[PDB]
Order: structure tokens, then C-alpha cells, then sequence
DNA sequence: GAATTCGAGCTCGCAACAATGAGCACAT
DNA sequence: ACACTGCGAGCTCGAATTC
């Protein structure tokens, strides 16, 4: 049971690793879909936790190994196609998506530079201290 | 090189089957001496044998 | 239902959560929409609110229409409230059931049979120069940071390590927390220390004879877990709230035991500790004057020359 | 007592029941009816065996049609003989209640080694002996010159058996081990088959895992028993570690050499079926050959079959009957002994495994050795991998199979290794009138050094002596007895003679004796009955030992025996062995199972299980610490079970280890004081 | 009426995570 | 074809007194 040939077949690629019925035949590798790691879904679309296990339907991942470790531990990797499809439910529109990201890419630079007063307020203040008392 | 690394780890299981065998002289009845030169033995069985691994 | 562990919380039949997780006014997470989208929905019977006194505010008040209850029990300590809307808490939660008759559990036992002290301090004659100039609020830190205040504190620390009594020193404004507890080389809760080393000076404390005191600063003024304390040398708390004083009495009461209130005397907080003891003397605590204590001359008490005096107006006033 | 679960009338043989027990029947009901298999968890040893035993059998006078008979899979002959004592209790205490006699009868089934009579054949130490001595003297070609009854060798109690222990079967009278040697005794039959001959008609039977869970048995004694039964696995938090070690043989020059005597034998006899022998002569050079090579370690689970029919030409469909006609030629052959013959069955059983059962297998041969660059000892291991390959013919055969033990830790992981779906998988907690037990989690050390048992953090002097001053600073406030609990025997060895070296095992010895377990039996038996002495006076002792020891799995601590558990670390398997790192190949694409949290899950049932020996009752109270800085984190502190996790607070998390001392100081001074 | 001081709570981003040892019960 | 559990940042309240 397909939907993209909808040719009947008992096991792919698929439908055991994502739920997704399609064939081995094509497979998509470079068309359809990518294996998007599970760091580049909370960076680049800004998902939290709360969005990959507990937003119905629960979409699960592919364990492999990691590959500048080797003896570590673990490297999760999700299907491109169900990142985006949540990424769609949970944040309305596509073009709410980037518009959010403006907001929070400032921030960080916002940090950068109030790290930049507050140092400036404290050790200032060391000295300010000892001339304006008498 | 192993050899050196292994003339270490029977040294101090000659020095760690002794605790046993005096940790049952503080006790009552103690144990008799063939069964603890027994697995002493086996542990030096190796040991020795190893030791013309690299000698 | 307290943000970070979240056992379930959806579908129980016993929820304990705090106030402002419940009348959280901003955008909530994820999770917590779920569960305040449940909670919203189904009629419970007897609310438990603890600490009643926090009810009538802006945002806790919001609470009691944003959950349907039944019946709604109130449990308390200390009923007192500035502002005066503890006759406005008549009709958010029901009348006043019951009172504990404050003297009569400690005459049988329930309760440690507490003999309260205003031990208060003359003014040195360096410091009080300086606090009839101005009025600006800066004469807040000249009556905390009394030296002579400095050597009651040092004596009364010393008087009960010698007796292996367990000392809680409540003193609020955080900058003479940190010149008192570092001048006797003592833990301090400093409020803004963290979640870990909040609990292991707590724990030292107790199961410990070798920490005697600890020097917290407006923490302890609610129901926490602080772990019964034998004396509390109170110094210079909040203004002139009988609340406070009546919670600071309960890490007391949990002669005896007995708590000291260490005053500046001839300024402004020989009002305020008469205020708030407003409310302790309506259950029959009778506060004592100590003026002189019984031989501070002739103890290794701190601040005994004139010139290492000279230094610290020199670093409060320095402030400003 | 009538005591009423939702729809039965459960006759318990006590006056109080705990309100943990009473919900037990009610989710061990709820797995009856729905047909299905169940996960529970409970800790006690006795009270859950009782409680069980209590609903099953007032289960089927209800409903006699839908179970008939109850399976009862214990870990050895001790608890197989503990269970059948809790089932006549119950039983008589029915013969109280309605003053009659019942068509009741419940066995107990155990190796040829504990089920003997004959005087020639009992006193052989070896279990591998006495099933040839047996095989000598009641053979079929033995028995064969025994239709003519003259003077030739044959056992007595098997030829009296088949005459008369068929018409009339056993009436009633539920039988221990020593019961059924009586019986048999003053009889004059057989122990060993009127067991197995009555196994079919009974209602409890009680034996241990590897009648049911190895696929070369349960087709002798349990292949035609019931079709609608109930069978328990009781404490079965290790179950999936039987379901490997059944189903995988190893290999070694030593095993192999002994199959070419075995084959040099079996050509003198022949001269006295031939196409066989240069079958195995073939398939013994290929083996050696395999192992001859020096060079990485390899892994090929089928292509291995293509190999032996590449240099040696044999195909694997001769191959699947190899270890089939290696049991009827010696029958022919009329053999002796059979206990000599065991490589030449090993490497007939490896024929056998490599042809018809290769999906999560794997063949691992290992020329370098462990550790050493160049010591001649190669060996091959036929691993297996899934877990699931031993129970799908429990899992399908019977109704309903129940996995219960009172350390199961988390429990999603049962049913994701082994490939089934269970229909309640609950938990549960003892219930106590105080607190039992004080968990604690004694991390950095008394100057705020890190204390864990790493593999780069364990030769430093920083950590020795925290562990040294820790046990010391235990030794002066716990009463009467503490089993230290290490990591490994390399390692406790490489401590206890730091401590020496330095001036800390002195003061450990001024408060208690210290005995070490070791890994012969003699001296460990010996350094046992001296600790349960030195703890029954006013001495006090320490008995510290290995995780995955003897004492740690066998040995139950009741109360005033260990009243403190010091885990010296978390208890891992060696991370780095070629077989578990290809098991976590096969765990992490089958099930989706991440390689750190498996070993965390295999470590914590270990860690809980010997913890969890320390409290068998209600009078018993019981420290545990947990002396490792990774007990503290979160995926191994979740880990450990619902009855010693509800105790875990949040102050005894991260203690220091003088702060470990007045938690334990004041909950023995508390726990010390009558109710 | 609109600031302060010091406390509390809930969201959420930030940075960087680990895993080392050793043996007897059960079938013809 | 990287990345777990802890933790200070803003944000918004509170009690009580101030400016
Ligand atoms: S046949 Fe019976 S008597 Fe003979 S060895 Fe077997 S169990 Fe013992
Ligand atoms: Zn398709």
C-alpha cells in the first residue's frame, strides 16, 4: 500500500523508521526528502522539546552512530518532510516562521552588547566609590 | 613492555590474597595453607608464564 | 504542578501547585497549556490555599475565578495584613472558622514555650552625626550597620555556641548580611546564591555540631523547610510589618527556645519594632528590654578601638 | 478469611493483608481475563510468592476451563523448594476451612543430580556424570539383553517404574524434591520419571527457567502439556540474559582438539555412517582454519556458510541434521559413557545453529586476545543478539506468561527486547509502618573531590582515599555487618592493597573484621560463615565483594546481616568487548534502543538487585548508599525501582561523605526503637 | 500615583555532553 | 554528517516604604 505509486508492497526504507508508505524504488534521496539531524530542527526551525514527542501525531527518529566520536554516543536523525510539516502546525504560517527568527537573532547580539555596559557599570563603579566619598 | 605492567598486578595480588588469609586469623579456625597457595599458584601460573613473554 | 518535573499532571485527583502558575498572566509554555486547559474544566471539592495572607493581591485573587471549587479551606498563620484587605478575604473564601489559642498550646506542650527580647543598642556617637543630616533613605543602612549594634550580635552568637544552641540571624538588607557574616566567618543565604548551596547550608545546619549559625536574608519568611532553630537574633528587618514578625516567630516555636530583635535605639526603629509587635501581644507574648547584656565589656568583641570604627562609616557612607 | 477480589473468592492463608497485595491479585486478575501477558513488579521475595499462589489457585475452582495448569519458572532448586513449602500451607489451610480432600497435586522438577536413588550413581559431584552414569544403565540397548532378566548391569527403579507407575497416578499431596525421593523411596520406583511422567497431570509445577526457555529442552518435557496455562516467570529481571547464553555455544583450541580424540575414537569403532565421519573430519578442518588466522577480528553470520562450502564443499542443507544423526549414531554405536563425547555434541550443536538460525546472530573470532598483543589462545563465539529468539515459543504456545520480579527498571524495556505486548505492565511499592530504608547518593568526597569509578579516574590517590575514608567513617556508626559491593575483582584487588599501602585499612580493622570473596568456592564459603558469625556476636564485619559475583546473586542478607549496601560505584560489563559492541549494533537498528542508555539499564538492575537483598520483611530496615558521583544524574537514578526511588529525596542526592554519616547516624538511632 | 529593594515564580536560551572485566543448572 | 542535564538572563509579579 503506497500513496506517491500507490503500489502494494510489504516493508521499504520507510514505513518502519518514519510511517510513511512509500516505495524503495525511487526513495527520494535527493528529491523529496533529506535526513535532517536532530540539532539542525531546533536551530534552524526553532523547535522546542515539546514539539517532536508530545504534538499528536509523535513522529520518532533514526539512532546512528555519531561521526567524530565513534565511541561515544548517539546521532538522532528525523525525516526533512515531518520537521516541516510540523513546523507548519505549530507556528501557523511559513512566512511566521522567518519573521520570528528576526525577533531572536537579535537577541543574542543584544546580549552581546549588554554584556558590554554591565561591564563597564561594575567596574566603574569600584572607582566611582572611592572618590565620591569623603 | 606488557611485562612490567604485569609483573605489577601479581605484586600486589601476592600482597591482597594475604588480607584474606590473615582477614580469617583475626576470625576463629583458620584456613589451611594448600588451598591458598592453590589459586596463588594459578594466579602465578600466568604470571610466570608471562614472563618469558618477554624476557 | 511546579515546572520541572511535572509528574502527569493532567488526569490525578490530588494537584499541588503554587500561585502564580495558576494566575500566570503571561504567554504560558506548552505543557502547562495543556494541563491549566484541564484544570479550567473540572469542578474539584476543597481547595486547599496555603498562606491565605498572599490571597488578596491583584494577581492571587485571580485564582479563585479562574479554578471552580466547592468548598474552599483556607489555612494560615499569621491572619495579619498591612493595607487592610484581610476584611476584604471574608467573602473570597468564606468566615473565619477557627483561632488557635496561641497561649494555650504552649501551656500544654504543642508549642515551645518562646521568651521573647528587644535587646536594643545605643547609637555611636560617629554614626549619629551623620544620621540627624540626612533623611534620604541612606540613614536605613546608618542604623543596621551600628557598631555598637555589631558587638550585640557578636555577644549573643557567642552566648548560645556555648550553650550548643542552634542560631538563625534574620537580618533583610543584603549589603549588612554580607558585612555581618563575613566579620564572624559565617554561612549566609544571600537570596540570589542558587538552588544547590541554598540546600547543603541548609543541611550542615542540622545534622552538624560543628555549624552553629546561619545568616539568612528574607528568605525565611514564609513556609520553608529551615530546620529548627533553637534562638533568632532578628536584625533589622522589614519595615513595620506584623506579618514578618510573626513568621520569624515560627521558626522559633517549631525557657526553651527564645529570638532576640537586635534595634538601633533613638531612631527610627525603635517605631517600627513596636509596631510589629502590635500583633504578638494580642497572643500573650510578653517582649523584655535588655539595655545592658550581661558582661559584653570583657568578651574578644569586634569594633573595640575608635580607628577600626572610623573605617566602616567610611564604607557605608561610601555608598550613597 | 473470604477475602474478595472483583470477582472471586480468594482464600488467603493470613489475617492482614498489605494494601500494596491486595492490588497485586486485582492486576494479576486483570491479565487472566484478558488472555494476555503481563510486566509486574513487586519487591519481596515471600508475601509475593504467597499472593500469587493465593489467586491462580482459587482461580481455576472458578473458572476450571480457561487455565488449568500454573507453570512456575523459579531461578534454582533453593527457591523451587521454597515455593512448593508456601503452596501446602495453602493448601492445608484449605483443608481447615472446608474439611475435605481435593484432586490436587503439584511437583517439582530438578535434575537427574537431585532426584536419585541408586547408590552407584548419587554421589557424583559433576551434573555432566551422573546423566552418563544414568545413561549406562537404562539405555534402550541396555535394557535390550534385560528381556532375557539376568545379571547384567540396569537400575533397579527405572525397570520397576514402567511396570506399575503408569495405571495409578500420584493421588494428592503436594511434593517437595525430598518428598518425591521418599516417595519413590518406600516405593521402590524412580524420583526422576514419575516426575516427568505426572508432569502432565498436575496443577502447579514449579522447575526452573531452562526447562521452558532452551529450545533443546522444552520440546522433551513441556512440548504437549497445556495449551491453556499460566506460567510465571519469577524473578525474572535477568530473563533476557538466560534467552542468550542458551542459544549461543563457544569455541576454543581446547574444545576442538578434544573433538579430534572424540573422532579418532569413533574410527575405531566403525572397523569393528562412514560418509559421516569425513562430514565432521571436513567440518573440523574448516573450524581450525578459521581459528589458525592472525589478523583483526571478523564478523560474518551467513557468509560464514558460504565459506564452509566454498574450501570444504558442504552445503548447509546436510548441515541442519548434523547434530540429529550424531545422537543416533552413538545410540548405534551402543556407546558407553556420553559425558565424554560432550565437545564432538558442541560441535554438532554449533553445525546445527550456524545452518537454520541466522537473522540476529553473529560468529566473532578473536585472535588478539584480551590485552596482550601475542598469547596463542583464539577463540570463536556464536553470539547471539536477540533476545526474543527463545521466548517466541512461550510467548505463543501458552495463554498467558506473567514476568515478575521486584527489580524490573524500567518497564518499556521488556517488551521492546523481548518482541511482545502486554496488557497491563503496572508497578508497584511496598507499603511500611515506617521507613525502611534510606537511600542516599554519597557523591564528592569529604574536600570536594569528585568520587567516581570511571576508567580515567581510578588510579589517582584522590579518589582511593575517599573511598577509604568513607567505608572507615560507615565502619564506627553502622551496627553489625556491611557488604561493600565493587565494580570488579582488578579492581577491588588494585584498593583494598592501596589501602594498605597507606594508613586506612588499619582503622577500618579496629571497628570490623573485613572477609573477601574470591572466586573459588572453597574459600568464598568459608569467608561467609565467618561474617554471618562475626555479625551474630558483638564483632561486627565487613564482607566486600563484586557486583557480578556468587554472593551478590545467591546469598540473601536478612536483617542484622548488612544493614548497610555500599555500591562502590556503578556495576558496568566491560564496554569495550567485541561481543556487547556488536549486541548494541543489533539494539540500536532493531527497537531503536541508544547504546548508553542500554548499559545504564543492564548496570542499574544489577546496582538495585544487590541493593534490594538487603530488606526481606517487615521488621527489616536496611541503609543503602550508592557511593558513585553518576548515581546522581538523571538517567540512572530514574533507573532504579518505584520502592527505593519513592525514598530518594533530593537532600540525600549529592552528599558529601561526612554529611553520609549523619543520615546515617540518625536513621539507624531512629529505626533502633520499638513501633 | 509612580518609583525603590529584595524576594518569588515561570520560559527559555546557553554551552557542550561519555561507557572498562572473569566461570556449574538443565536434555539422549 | 553532533551534542545530556544544569542555570543564570528577561519578564512580571508581591510586600512595604519610599519620592
Ligand atoms: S533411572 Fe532412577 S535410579 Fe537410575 S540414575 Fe536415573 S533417577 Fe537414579
Ligand atoms: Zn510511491
Amino acid at each position: 500500500i503506497c500513496e506517491e505509486c500507490g503500489k502494494e508492497f510489504m516493508d521499504s526504507y520507510l514505513m518502519n523508521h518514519f510511517d510513511l508508505p512509500t516505495c524503495d524504488n525511487c526513495r527520494d534521496a535527493d528529491d523529496k526528502h533529506k535526513l535532517i539531524t536532530k540539532t539542525e530542527a531546533k536551530q534552524e526551525y526553532l523547535l522546542k522539546d515539546c514539539d517532536l514527542e508530545k504534538r499528536e501525531p509523535p513522529l520518532k527518529f533514526i539512532v546512528k552512530k555519531n561521526p567524530h566520536h565513534s565511541q561515544w554516543g548517539d546521532m538522532k536523525l528525523y525525516l526533512k518532510l515531518q520537521i516541516v510539516k510540523r513546523s507548519l502546525e505549530v507556528w501557523g504560517s511559513q512566512e511566521a516562521l522567518e519573521e520570528a527568527k528576526e525577533v531572536r537573532q537579535e537577541n543574542r547580539e543584544k546580549m552581546k552588547q549588554k554584556k558590554f555596559d554591565k561591564k563597564v557599570k561594575e567596574l566603574r563603579r569600584a572607582v566611582r566609590s572611592s572618590v565620591w566619598k569623603r | 613492555k606488557e611485562n612490567s605492567n604485569a609483573a605489577i598486578i601479581k605484586r600486589f595480588n601476592h600482597h591482597s590474597a594475604m588480607v584474606l588469609a590473615a582477614g580469617l586469623r583475626k576470625q576463629e579456625a583458620q584456613n589451611e595453607q594448600t588451598s591458598e597457595p592453590s589459586n596463588m599458584d594459578g594466579n602465578s601460573g600466568d604470571a610466570d608464564c608471562f614472563q618469558p613473554a618477554v624476557k | 504542578f511546579t515546572s520541572d518535573a511535572k509528574d502527569k499532571p493532567i488526569g490525578c485527583s490530588v494537584a499541588i501547585s503554587t500561585y502564580s502558575m495558576l494566575g500566570h498572566t503571561t504567554k504560558r509554555s506548552w505543557e502547562a497549556e495543556r494541563v491549566m486547559e484541564w484544570l479550567k474544566t473540572q469542578e474539584w471539592g476543597l481547595m486547599i490555599l496555603d498562606e491565605v495572607h498572599t490571597i488578596p493581591a491583584k494577581m492571587f485573587r485571580r485564582v479563585l475565578t479562574i479554578v471552580q471549587a466547592h468548598c474552599k479551606l483556607g489555612l494560615t498563620a499569621t491572619l495579619v495584613r498591612e493595607d487592610d484587605k484581610i476584611v476584604d478575604l471574608n467573602f473570597l473564601i468564606g468566615p473565619k472558622l477557627y483561632e488557635a489559642n496561641w497561649m494555650e498550646l504552649q501551656n500544654n506542650g504543642y508549642i515551645a514555650k518562646v521568651q521573647c527580647a528587644e535587646v536594643w543598642c545605643p547609637m555611636s556617637p560617629e554614626f549619629y552625626r551623620e544620621y540627624v543630616a540626612i533623611k534620604t533613605k541612606k540613614r536605613i543602612l546608618l542604623y543596621t550597620m551600628n557598631p555598637n549594634k555589631f558587638r550585640a550580635c557578636q555577644f549573643l552568637i557567642k552566648f548560645h555556641e556555648r550553650r550548643n544552641d542552634k542560631i538563625i540571624v534574620f537580618a533583610d538588607n543584603v549589603f549588612a548580611l554580607k558585612e555581618y557574616a563575613i566579620r564572624l566567618n559565617k554561612p549566609y543565604i544571600y537570596g540570589p546564591t542558587s538552588q544547590g548551596e541554598r540546600m547543603q547550608i541548609l543541611q550542615n545546619f542540622k545534622h552538624n555540631p560543628k555549624i552553629n549559625t546561619i545568616f539568612i536574608s528574607k528568605v525565611g519568611d514564609t513556609s520553608f523547610d529551615l530546620p529548627e532553630a533553637n534562638v533568632l537574633i532578628q536584625i533589622s528587618s522589614h519595615g513595620g510589618s506584623r506579618r514578618q514578625e510573626a513568621q520569624r516567630l515560627g521558626r522559633v516555636l517549631r525557657y526553651n527556645a527564645f529570638f532576640y530583635s537586635l534595634v538601633s535605639q533613638d531612631t527610627q526603629e525603635m517605631a517600627y519594632s513596636t509596631k510589629r509587635q502590635r500583633f504578638l501581644v494580642d497572643q500573650g507574648y510578653s517582649f523584655k528590654v535588655i539595655t545592658k547584656l550581661a558582661g559584653m565589656e570583657e568578651e574578644d568583641l569586634a569594633f573595640s578601638t575608635k580607628e577600626e570604627q572610623q573605617q566602616l562609616l567610611q564604607k557605608v557612607l561610601a555608598a550613597t | 478469611m473470604k477475602l474478595n477480589v472483583d470477582g472471586l473468592l480468594v482464600y488467603f492463608p493470613y489475617d492482614y493483608i498489605y494494601p500494596e497485595q491486595f492490588s497485586y491479585m486485582r492486576e494479576l486478575k486483570r491479565t487472566l481475563d484478558a488472555k494476555g501477558h503481563g510486566v509486574l513488579e513487586m519487591p519481596s521475595g515471600t508475601g509475593k510468592t504467597v499472593s500469587l499462589l493465593a489467586l491462580i489457585m482459587a482461580y481455576q475452582r472458578a473458572y476450571p476451563l480457561e487455565v488449568t495448569k500454573l507453570i512456575y519458572c523459579s531461578r534454582t532448586v533453593p527457591e523451587i523448594e521454597k515455593v512448593i513449602e508456601e503452596l501446602r500451607k495453602l493448601l492445608n489451610f484449605y483443608e481447615k476451612q472446608e474439611g475435605e480432600k481435593l484432586p490436587f497435586l503439584g511437583l517439582a522438577l530438578s535434575s537427574r543430580k537431585n532426584l536419585c536413588i541408586h547408590p552407584e550413581v548419587t554421589p557424583l559431584r559433576f551434573g555432566k556424570d551422573v546423566d552418563g552414569k544414568c545413561h549406562s544403565l537404562t539405555a534402550s540397548y541396555v535394557r535390550a539383553q534385560y528381556q532375557h532378566d539376568t545379571s547384567l548391569p540396569h537400575c533397579r527403579f527405572y525397570e520397576e517404574f514402567d511396570a506399575h507407575g503408569r495405571e495409578v497416578p500420584l493421588p494428592a499431596g503436594i511434593y517437595n524434591l525430598d518428598d518425591l525421593k521418599a516417595l519413590g523411596r518406600r516405593q521402590g520406583w524412580c524420583p526422576y520419571f514419575l516426575a516427568r511422567y505426572s508432569i502432565l497431570h498436575a496443577n502447579v509445577v514449579v522447575y526452573s527457567y531452562h526447562y521452558l526457555l532452551d529450545p533443546k529442552i522444552a520440546d522433551l518435557v513441556s512440548k504437549e502439556l497445556a495449551r491453556k496455562a499460566v506460567v510465571v516467570f519469577d524473578e525474572a529481571h535477568n530473563i533476557d540474559n538466560v534467552c542468550i547464553d542458551s542459544m549461543s555455544v563457544n569455541l576454543t583450541r581446547r574444545t576442538l582438539d578434544r573433538c579430534q580424540g572424540n573422532l579418532e575414537t569413533l574410527q575405531k569403532t566403525v572397523l569393528r555412517a562412514e560418509h559421516f565421519l569425513g562430514f565432521l573430519r571436513r567440518l573440523l578442518e574448516y573450524v581450525k582454519w578459521r581459528l589458525r588466522v592472525q589478523h583483526v577480528v571478523q564478523e560474518s553470520p551467513p557468509a560464514f556458510l558460504s565459506g564452509l562450502a566454498q574450501r570444504v564443499c558442504i552445503q548447509r542443507k546436510p548441515l541442519r541434521f548434523c547434530a540429529e544423526r550424531l545422537r543416533s549414531l552413538l545410540h548405534t554405536l551402543e556407546i558407553t559413557d556420553l559425558a565424554d563425547f560432550s565437545p564432538l555434541t558442541l560441535l554438532a550443536n554449533f553445525a546445527t545453529l550456524v545452518s537454520t538460525y541466522a537473522k540476529g546472530f553473529t560468529i566473532i573470532i578473536e585472535p588478539f586476545d584480551d590485552r596482550t598483543p601475542t598469547i596463542a589462545n583464539p577463540i570463536l563465539h556464536f553470539s547471539c543478539m536477540d533476545a526474543s529468539l527463545a521466548i517466541k515459543p512461550v510467548f505463543e504456545r501458552f495463554q498467558s506468561v506473567i514476568i515478575t520480579s521486584g527489580t524490573l527498571s524500567p518497564l518499556d524495556i521488556y517488551p521492546k527486547i523481548l518482541d511482545f505486548h502486554p496488557v497491563t505492565m503496572a508497578t508497584f511499592t511496598m507499603t511500611l509502618a515506617r521507613v525502611c530504608l534510606c537511600p542516599m547518593i554519597i557523591g564528592r568526597g569529604n574536600d570536594q573531590v569528585a568520587i567516581s569509578s570511571k576508567f580515567e579516574t581510578r588510579e589517582d590517590i584522590a579518589v582511593i582515599r575517599n573511598y577509604g575514608n568513607l567505608l572507615l567513617e560507615m565502619s564506627a556508626v553502622v551496627p553489625d555487618g556491611i557488604v561493600a559491593f565493587f565494580t570488579s575483582y582488578q579492581y577491588m584487588e588494585s584498593t583494598v592493597a592501596s589501602w594498605y599501602e597507606q594508613g586506612i585499612l588499619e582503622n577500618i580493622q579496629r571497628n570490623k573484621l573485613l572477609f573477601i570473596e574470591t572466586q573459588d568456592g572453597a574459600e568464598t564459603s568459608v569467608a561467609l560463615e565467618k561474617y554471618q558469625e562475626a555479625c551474630e556476636n558483638g564483632r561486627g564485619a565487613i564482607l566486600l565483594s563484586v557486583a557480578r559475583g556468587k554472593v551478590s546473586e545467591g546469598i540473601d542478607f536478612v536483617h542484622h546481616y548488612g544493614r548497610a549496601v555500599i555500591m562502590f560505584g556503578v556495576p558496568y560489563v566491560y564496554t569495550q568487548s567485541r561481543i556487547l559492541k556488536a549486541r548494541l549494533e543489533y539494539l540500536r537498528d532493531q527497537f531503536q534502543i541508544r547504546e548508553n542508555d542500554f548499559l545504564t539499564f543492564d548496570a542499574m538492575r544489577h546496582a538495585a538487585q544487590c541493593v534490594g537483598r538487603a530488606i526481606r520483611g517487615k521488621t527489616d530496615y536496611g541503609l543503602m548508599v550508592f557511593a558513585d558521583k553518576r548515581f546522581a544524574r538523571g538517567d540512572k537514578r530514574g533507573k532504579l525501582p518505584r520502592w527505593i526511588q519513592e525514598h530518594l529525596t533530593d537532600a540525600n542526592l549529592n552528599l558529601t561523605v561526612d554529611e553520609g554519616v549523619q543520615v546515617a547516624k540518625y536513621f539507624l538511632r531512629q529505626m533502633a526503637q520499638p513501633f
